[PDB]
């Protein structure tokens, strides 16, 4: 029969993070296709989704 | 450097250009070459290049 489970999932390699004026440079090195998404922590939030 | 070739002396250069496609620090692996600028010697960074 079907049971809820868990299941366990990697987590990616910290990317090479670099700050700049009202800026922030990451330098990605994935094994795998790996999803990043960012957004603000304002009113604006600007939800952006790359693979 | 002369070279004679059929008793006849051959002056080659100097080159009009001292250009070089190499900068002053490179990274070589197999058969291709890089102009990297590499981490110095005991400075190098965890999941890095050296």
């Amino acid at each position: 029969p079907l049971a809820n489970v868990t299941c366990r999932v990697p987590k990616a390699r910290n990317p090479t993070v670099t700050y700049g004026k009202n800026q922030v440079i990451m330098l990605l090195y994935p094994d795998h296709p790996t999803l990043l998404s960012y957004r603000n922590m304002g009113e604006e939030p600007n939800y952006q989704e790359e693979w | 450097h002369a070279v004679t070739v059929k008793d006849a002396k051959f002056i080659v250069g100097p080159m009009s250009s001292a250009w070089t496609p190499f900068d002053n620090k490179i990274v070589v692996y197999k058969g291709d070459v890089y102009n990297m600028d590499y981490p110095p010697f005991g400075a190098g960074r965890p999941g890095q290049f050296g």
